[PDB]
């Protein structure tokens, strides 16, 4: 896919190195368009950062910061779009990308930590924000650059804040460039200027001849002067043509305005029309991709499968929130007292946050550490949208068994931008989480986990939806003694899919199941009881179906599906003991019901309105 | 699957007999048998439950015999309102099993009808084509053929028959003849005639009347 | 008292999908059983599903097997059929039928029957006119008149003469269906000689599927 | 917390053209088709216009159908509502609102903006007196009062001895002249002993023309 | 054009009591009424959505029904809080209007008006304008009308009448009323008043000007 979502961490630093290299990677791996924010931080010297060329247009805003590899390719950037700025000042921020300036005495020829030389060589816009680069011991040229050409002219915070100490002589912009004003030594490296040299009120150009001016909706230099020849489209991106808005999905009779689907209607997702929203976003009557439905407008699964907000005629179902979603916006944990909201709730909206408090308690809040048996709260939940941390479980429980019929998570709601689940600090053994079979979107860490097993045997693919998704292994208990103790699966289960030990937890098994565990077999003739079988399931035999081996005992779970009653047969059905029978609808019991030689729950011949005393000896009651 | 094979459904008795009804069964059914009895265009009831035992609401003059796999629905004096659809439904098994229906007419005597002459009306008319109903109610037997006479004409291949059910009193039916004809052809002629032929008539009888004179 | 209300028959296409509902009143569904049960046009009924409340076990005949589905409430205490992929021998009046709870397996009660028609064929508002009492339709002192209501499909049409409160003399007739592929009643009654010329007659008729509900007038 | 702060109301000659802007804050500006409804002065609710910012569509009642135009700024949160062809029964006050579902009810308002249609110039406003008599007046209660006429601009603000009165003292809206220039009426009501000697001044400032007369109201000759 | 009106006009009523709210539309509507409570002088707040559901947040103190073309808001217990405009709106077929209004008022004595009258003072008389002072101070209700008389009679659109709202303490209903005419009308007549068509004084009085003495 060309469209990923950034991560959103400014300065918190990596949850692991080796984590979070490949966190970057899977993240803008063929990336064309960044939705979100981009962030660099902490890179490692000798840093790959290839995956980082056909990065085209970034939607949020790009941080670079504690760096001490020489050269960040990014040359196909062409505009940052500056949705939500940095410190809501800034949409690149390139700082501290340098040693320390302690100690760190550098050997013979060796090149001291910071970056070198910026190189972005068709960065040619920035829509809102300003410029933060400061505390770079070794760049150069970072001020020998016209930035105002960069900046749009909608943005008037055309603040820039650049430092301009070095501790190397920088080499001179090579004669080749225009203006002395270069990216870098090599020769293509000049600024190319398309703000000061256009037409008189072109935005931008090819060059300085008035026929070069760019379109009205173009953004940085134009290969022909067509709306459908922009670099960038400023606004929308229909189908490589830059428009102003989507094409309406409804068309209104002028005196009316009555509804007719249009069959060229477009919904939008970032700056581009989409012919129908993506997997796990909803499209709504207004014609936006979103991810919460608005007021009065509730979750419906289209026919096809697909998820729409519809409108509610009668108030909308008692959604059963969770944290962080609408007015438990700020709570960070799960207390005992939040958690009693949480009482029937099968379907739960937001987070669940669960910090080392939780579990640990909190003195100012008079809470103490929530019960291990306090968790009942969380047993019919089926479906969780947005992420599910989780940094405390009790002892007592081996895993996070809880939840045995959370369905859905959906990544609606991620960690940092980035993680859908989170599992560090615990000293769990496994997850046990047998019925969690969609996990909408983004990475999920499973991290800092000394007594885990069951990760490197986890049915993934089955579960994730698009590639961009990926799931990242750190200091979790070694799968070598995981194996050598055996904290794997059972034969049962299919394909070594499973969670947890024990028998229990099978995504899929050949057999058959009898409600909690995939069997051997069904019991249908040799068996404690009889059990037919219906959609690899082993229904029990009515206990009035006599077990007689050798035929099958039941045809299904009515009593009349018996082969032959055990007992008595008060036709259609088996029973224990002929019931003595009810004259009228309404509750009276006048007996007049024996069993038969056979079974067959004959009805009494004798009569006897006034409740004879007497019984006859067939239990009849016997006329006075 | 249990079969139940009905007494033939003609069984035409005047008020008093003795009718039965033979129901058989083709596997065991024990007596787990009940007739229910429906007229046509309603509801069934309960008349006789578990082969032997009267239900509230019914006379004692019917009542319910079983002999092995053969069960007689018995009535001792025939009455208007014993004319119905019986079935003799098996419970036996998981899908209840019901008969064909032995339709317990009455025998009455040779009723004549009444005969009636329905020309199109004026809107009938001016809607664009004509449709003449001869009408018969109320004879006994059902079997009275009716003919159209267009210019003293046979009228066959477009004419329609129906006939109602036999009445729960009378004990007789009606009948209904549909003439349709385009008003394009409808008046080419001028008299228009219909003859109805009955066991119950002693010789065909017409009803014609002269078309257009109001 | 036991009372057994259904609802939702009409009119459908073939290849289409209804619904039935049966309402129960005077009793309570949570202890019996309910059996829904077709009448065939022309043939004996024919047991069709059956279906227990209390556990809501659901059992099929054969023949209506994988297309039929049924379902009850017993907190609103009725009952569902479901029928998906009708066909064109479906066309027969449906019965909501009940049990005896224990001891008793007859189907005591049975519901009122709702007419199911799958035949493709277009809705026609029935078209009226008023057959007179003339002097060549006289029968001595009783004067036949009446209304003729053709082309009206899917059958039938209620005919009301005074609001049904006046029974005597009353002759409805069954629909026949015309070679155009729609149906013809002539609802007739008889008068005696002196009520004519002091109260003109009144029938009205109603078509469901076309929602048409016409009065006319019976006068000289 | 939802806001939607309008603003550029101000005013304009009949049959002109202003531009009304309604920056919302609070929501995502993009899942709700916004509303523009009118509150004229003393009078219901109307229904002016609504729009769907993705695909910029505008539903509007048909007797503006060809005199305002309603645009969509998504980069802003903004929205333009272009009012023109403007005519004298436009003074309104502008609330802009949010339909809850796409189905014409609102729910969160703005403070609404003054615009003003008139083509008449900001105008000083005039005072003058309301003084008794001791036959003016009925038992121990006096009335006396200033009278403030023919001003443009609202507002004008009313004291009495700078705020020293404060007491049994009314002064109802004003009223619309003839023209755009107000009027409107400010008595007090004090013990009839006070009349002899008590010190009374009313005291109008106009801040759009920024005068302020002090007027005295004490009985002449009465 | 769904002309949809409301009564009562005015809804005047003490704290704690039960009063209703009609609304009837021009046509039929099932389920399309939207209720809202509006301040004086602040954003309307919407209140009721499918004539039933009170909106979020909402004091349970009165929840309106109805549909069709009858829709009611029933007040529980009326507090001061409470004592504003209202209207409904019908969001079911264009164009979508809202009602017209029922104010409502806490009920009290009903003191008559403290009328008072005023000749033009002769600054607007140098200035070539004449304006006629009335005011009625401090009575209840709001159904207080004034008649203008002119000498024996009066006439019509030279009266414009300025009431304040309703007072916080003694909740009372101030009013005046200006004559506006030109310099020379005033001197057409002297015979000018204000007269109250109000149940607080038992009949009308007639106030007399200082033309003489000031
Ligand atoms: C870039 O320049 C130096 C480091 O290379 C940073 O400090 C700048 O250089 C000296 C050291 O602080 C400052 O001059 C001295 O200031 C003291 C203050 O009391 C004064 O007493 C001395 O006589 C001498 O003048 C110089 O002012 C300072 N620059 C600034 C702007 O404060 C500097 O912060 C680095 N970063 C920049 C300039 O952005
Ligand atoms: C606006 O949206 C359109 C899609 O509606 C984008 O068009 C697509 O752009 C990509 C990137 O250039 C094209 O992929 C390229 O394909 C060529 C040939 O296969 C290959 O050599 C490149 O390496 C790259 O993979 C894609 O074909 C193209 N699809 C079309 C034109 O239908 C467009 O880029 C977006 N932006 C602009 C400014 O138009
Ligand atoms: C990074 O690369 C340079 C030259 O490519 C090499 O000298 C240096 O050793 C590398 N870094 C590390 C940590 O090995
Ligand atoms: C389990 O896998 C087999 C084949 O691998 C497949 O036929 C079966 O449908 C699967 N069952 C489930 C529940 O996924
Ligand atoms: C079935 O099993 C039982 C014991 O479970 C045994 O006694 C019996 O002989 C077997 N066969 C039949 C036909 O019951």
């Amino acid at each position: 896919t060309q469209v990923c979502t950034g991560t959103d961490m400014k300065l918190r630093l990596p949850a692991s190195p080796e984590t979070h290299l490949d966190m970057l990677r899977h993240l803008y791996q063929g990336c064309q368009v960044v939705q979100g924010n981009l962030e660099l931080t902490y890179l490692p010297t000798n840093a790959s950062l290839s995956f980082l060329q056909d990065i085209q247009e970034v939607q949020g805003y790009v941080l670079i910061a504690h760096n001490q590899v020489r050269q960040v390719p990014l040359q196909r950037l062409r505009i940052v779009r500056g949705t939500q700025l940095f410190e809501d000042n800034y949409a690149l921020a390139v700082l501290d990308n340098g040693d320390p300036l302690n100690n760190t005495t550098p050997v013979t020829g060796a090149s001291p930590g910071g970056l070198r030389e910026l190189q972005l060589r068709s960065l040619t816009e920035i829509l809102k924000g300003g410029v933060l680069i400061q505390r770079n011991p070794q760049l150069c040229y970072q001020d020998t650059i016209l930035w105002k050409d960069i900046f749009h002219k909608n943005n008037q915070l055309a603040l820039t804040l650049i430092d301009t100490n070095r501790s190397r002589a920088c080499h001179p912009c090579s004669p080749m460039c225009k203006g002395s004003r270069c990216w870098g030594e090599s020769s293509e490296d000049c600024q190319s200027l398309t703000r000061t040299v256009c037409a008189g009120g072109c935005a931008r150009c090819k060059g300085p001849l008035p026929t070069d001016c760019c379109h009205e909706q173009c953004a940085a230099g134009c290969t022909g002067p067509k709306h459908s020849d922009c670099l960038a489209c400023l606004h929308f991106n229909h189908s490589g043509i830059c428009e102003l808005h989507c094409p309406a999905l409804v068309t209104y009779n002028t005196d009316t305005f009555e509804s007719m689907p249009n069959p060229e209607g477009r919904y939008t997702f970032g700056a581009s029309c989409v012919t129908a929203c993506p997997y796990n976003y909803l499209s709504t009557d207004v014609g936006s991709c979103t991810l919460v439905c608005p007021l009065h407008n509730q979750e419906v699964t289209a026919e096809d499968g697909t998820q729409r907000c519809e409108k509610c005629s009668k108030p909308c179902a008692r959604v059963c929130y969770g944290l962080g979603m609408e007015h438990l916006r700020e709570v960070r944990a799960v207390t005992s007292a939040n958690i009693q909201e949480f009482a029937g709730c099968k379907k739960i909206f937001g987070s669940l946050a669960f910090l080392p408090e939780s579990f640990d308690g909190d003195p100012a809040s008079n809470t103490a550490p929530l019960q291990p048996e306090q968790l009942q709260v969380f047993e019919t939940l089926e479906e969780i949208t947005g992420y599910l941390y989780i940094s405390a479980w009790p002892d007592s429980l081996p895993d996070l068994s809880v939840f045995q019929n959370l369905q859905v998570i959906r990544g609606r709601i991620l960690h940092n931008g980035a993680y859908s689940l989170t599992l560090q600090g615990l000293g769990i053994s496994w997850l046990g989480l047998r019925s969690l079979r969609e996990l909408g979107s983004g990475l999920a860490l499973i991290h800092h986990n000394t007594h885990l097993c069951f990760v490197h045997t986890v049915p993934w693919d089955q579960l994730f939806r698009n590639p961009h998704q990926a799931l990242l292994h750190t200091a979790n208990r070694p799968e070598d003694e995981c194996v050598g103790e055996g904290l794997a699966c059972h034969q049962l289960c299919a394909r070594g899919h499973c969670w947890g030990p024990g028998p229990t937890q099978c995504v899929n098994c050949s057999q058959f199941l009898r409600g909690q565990e995939c069997v051997e077999e069904c019991r249908v003739l040799q068996g404690l009881p009889r059990e037919y079988v219906n959609a690899r399931h082993c229904l029990p035999c009515h206990p009035e179906c006599q077990p007689q081996n050798g035929s099958v005992t039941c045809f299904g779970p009515e009593a009349d599906q018996c082969v032959a009653c055990a007992h008595y047969k008060d036709p259609p059905f088996c029973v224990a003991r002929c019931p003595s029978g009810v004259k009228p609808d309404l509750s009276y019991m006048p007996i007049w019901k024996f069993p038969d030689e056979e079974g067959a729950c004959q009805p009494c011949p004798i009569n006897c309105t006034h409740s004879c005393v007497d019984l006859d000896d067939k239990g009849c009651p016997a006329e006075q | 699957d249990i079969q139940m094979t009905q007494s033939p459904s003609s069984l035409s008795a005047s008020v008093g007999d003795r009718v039965t009804i033979t129901c058989r069964a083709s596997q065991d059914v024990n007596t787990a048998v009940a007739w229910y009895q429906q007229k046509p265009g309603k509801a069934p009831k309960l008349l006789i439950y578990s082969a032997s035992f009267l239900y509230s609401g019914v006379p004692s003059r019917f009542s319910g015999s079983r002999s092995g796999t053969d069960f007689t629905l018995t009535i001792s004096s025939l009455q208007p309102e014993d004319f119905a659809t019986y079935y003799c439904q098996q419970h036996y098994t998981t899908p209840p099993t019901f008969g064909q229906g032995t339709k317990v007419e009455i025998k009455r005597t040779v009723a004549a009808p009444s005969v009636f002459i329905f020309p199109p009306s004026d809107e009938q008319l001016k809607s664009g084509t004509a449709s003449v109903v001869c009408l018969l109610n109320n004879f006994y037997p059902r079997e009275a053929k009716v003919q159209w006479k267009v210019d003293n004409a046979l009228q066959s291949g477009n004419s329609q028959e129906s006939v109602t059910e036999q009445d729960s009193k009378d004990s007789t039916y009606s009948l209904s003849s549909t003439l349709t004809l385009s008003k394009a052809d409808y008046e080419k002629h001028k008299v228009y005639a219909c003859e109805v032929t009955h066991q119950g008539l002693s010789s065909p009888v017409t009803k014609s009347f002269n078309r257009g004179e109001c | 008292e036991v009372q057994l209300v259904e609802s939702g028959g009409g009119l459908v296409q073939p290849g289409g999908s209804l619904r039935l509902s049966c309402a129960a009143s005077g009793f309570n569904i949570k202890d019996t059983y309910i059996h829904w049960v077709r009448q065939a046009p022309g043939k004996g009924l024919e047991w069709v599903a059956r279906i227990y409340p209390t556990n809501g076990y659901t059992r099929y005949a054969d023949s209506v097997k994988g297309r039929f589905t049924i379902s009850a409430d017993t907190s609103k205490n009725t009952a569902y059929l479901q029928m998906n992929s009708l066909r064109a021998e479906d066309t027969a009046v449906y019965y909501c039928s009940r049990w005896g709870g224990d001891g008793f397996y007859a189907m005591d009660y049975w519901g009122q029957g709702t007419l199911v028609t799958v035949s493709s064929a277009s809705t026609k508002g029935p078209s009226v006119f008023p057959l007179a009492p003339s002097s060549k339709s006289t029968s001595g002192g009783t004067a036949a008149l009446g209304c003729l209501v053709k082309d009206y499909f899917p059958e039938p049409v209620t005919v009301s003469w005074n609001s049904g409160a006046l029974t005597s003399g009353v002759h409805t007739f069954p629909a026949v269906l015309q070679s155009s592929g729609l149906y013809s009643l002539s609802s007739v009654v008889t008068v005696p000689s002196s009520s004519l010329g002091t109260q003109t007659y009144i029938c009205n008729v109603n078509h469901k599927p076309s929602n048409t509900k016409v009065d006319k007038k019976v006068e000289p």
